[PDB]
């Protein structure tokens, strides 16, 4: 195990906005 | 024109090197039924994501010292038309990269 | 200009979803067992201990003979492979009796009351190897690219 | 006259994840079961059905 | 859709289940309770039901089930069923009746 | 002085107990006749009375089916023998489907899913005369040096 | 009653790590292409851009010239298999001339100036096939359960 200093999750951007499906009634 | 035809935010950090944002959806159905069921049916939910990168951009420029010399005794100088340069080349390349693409980058 | 209005439909089910509220019954004091296994996949029993009471499951291979399907779990269950799978070493909700939507590789839609014939990787197919006592339930739907099927599951 | 239905199915590990992480996941449910409703409703009145006339 | 279309039993048929009472979702027809065509109706796919008999001599606990082209259960008749007798064996003012154990397809 | 500290484990199961609650039938509508009846036995079913409703069942003999098995209650029992049993005319407890622990002559764990051979007497044998549709289901324990097995039991 | 001290030494060397500060060039203006490579190994060079001037390398096959090799990042590398590799589609740092530490699969010491022999998946060998112009440079260590080669580099 040869790894470095930082981990993904460090260096990632979580975006704050969800996108959703759209169902029309009718 | 590509930074004013196409909106520009702000939100990603200077250190950061992946951004990922979230979808959901749903399912189900409804039926006719009697007063005497046991067979009613389900509904669920889902949920996927997406990913992407960010890159690093660069170049650079030489100059002697006899130029500085020439350039500061005559009046124009040649370090200025060389920045001018480098900075005209990026934003060409951010340009470029938007409006093309690159196959070995993805 | 005049306004205008549009419509759409749900899907109607999911791989490993219950298909609905009849007498069903779930077998949650099983543990995977060297691999993984897909949501909607039919399992298979390698031993059942003794004492402690825990029974080993692996995804379905050839010449052997299936015990029940893996189902939906937001809870349970890992995303992998851009789906949702149970992983090794692990507690898995298997469904031993009810109606199931499970994966198919058939192109046809299938008699009702009909046997059920598996292949050997454990998803329903037409003119398969595999021979279940499982009855078709009359179900022929499909997700986005995903074939389903509903089966009726009676307990071994 | 006519009747519809439907129903859904929750355990106690989603209500709590649901519950700590923010995201709750009966509500989702509930609101794919009105709209069903709803679509099954618009369906009967656009499209019919031959075997209930 | 999810509906299944039933009618009553005929030659050379699986039966599937038996419709069982209800005082809302039938109607009163021919000194009956019947189900009428077009509308939802209540099947019963598993248990122990009433069912109407056209035989005479009371079943064996446990034998087999056999039905008549009718729909009714007869001593002898031409389709097998799997459903097994339950052992009651009663009837109602010149109605005769038999307890019918079913077991799911 | 060094102290000193201890560890025991209980036992698992007792004869007629219901092993798990996984979808069980109980029919408690039963009277018994000839004799007793002992808690974790088969039983066989004799008469079924037309108009009262009541089956008359009792211990299982030579060339019979097996209807059920009878399951362990504090209430409707007797202590005879130092042991648990029904005795004659009186209501008892019959488990047609479920899981149930069950008394065994045998000497050799049983295989999983492999059909259920019974004695003259009602009791598991790994080689009986009498034919049944039930599986083992895993379990396969003692208590006290009286053998006890799992049964898988489906409705007749 | 008496007090003791201890003593340990540091390894000296990581797989992809500069041995020293002499002369070295990075050529970092390279990008993978088809696949993944592993820091500490050689590369190749598939083509170049005529116009855009972007490198394409991969994993040192069979018949193909070595390039260069990968040299150890903390910020543009992605950690997998538990250790550092280079992902397809991103910029990589080859090393093109100076003195670096390569993963070895020999038994061996080497001797001082002789010509290094890769393995066919860019991994030193003391009887490999690909034949390179490059030379030992002395060092010949081990960290932990990994054996590393000090490997020289000069220009193509």
């Amino acid at each position: 195990a040869t790894m470095g200093i930082w981990t993904a999750q460090e260096l990632h951007r979580i975006k704050s906005q969800s996108y959703e499906e759209d169902y029309p009634v009718g | 024109s590509a930074l004013r035809v196409f909106p520009v935010t702000t939100e990603l950090s200077p250190t950061d090197k992946t951004f990922e944002y979230m979808t959901f959806d749903k399912v189900g159905t409804a039926q006719i039924i009697a007063d005497y069921t046991d067979d009613l049916p389900l509904v669920d939910a889902l949920g996927t994501s997406e990913f992407g990168k960010v890159f690093r951009l660069g170049n650079a420029y030489l100059i002697s010292i006899d130029e500085i010399k020439a350039g500061q005794a005559t009046g124009r100088p040649l370090s200025t038309r060389k920045a001018s340069a480098c900075q005209l080349a990026h934003d060409q390349l951010v340009n470029r990269l938007v409006f093309k693409g690159s196959a070995p980058h993805k | 200009q005049i306004n205008a209005s549009y419509q759409r439909d749900m899907a109607i089910a999911l791989p490993g979803m219950v298909a609905d509220t009849s007498k069903y019954n779930i077998d949650g004091a099983c543990v995977v067992n060297e691999g993984d296994v897909l949501v909607g996949a039919a399992v298979q029993v390698v031993q059942a201990q003794a004492v402690d009471g825990h029974k080993l499951v692996k995804a379905l291979t050839t010449g052997t003979t299936p015990y029940g399907v893996a189902i939906r779990s937001h809870w349970q269950t890992v995303n992998a492979q851009n789906q949702m799978i149970y992983e090794d070493g692990g507690a898995i909700n298997v469904m031993t009796s009810g109606r199931v939507w499970m994966l198919s590789k058939s192109t046809e839609a299938p008699t009702f009351g009909s046997a059920v014939k598996l292949d050997v990787d454990g998803q329903e197919k037409s003119d398969g190897t595999i021979e279940t006592t499982w009855t078709y339930a009359g179900g022929w739907t499909k997700y986005k690219d995903i074939q389903l099927v509903e089966v009726q599951l009676h307990q071994l």
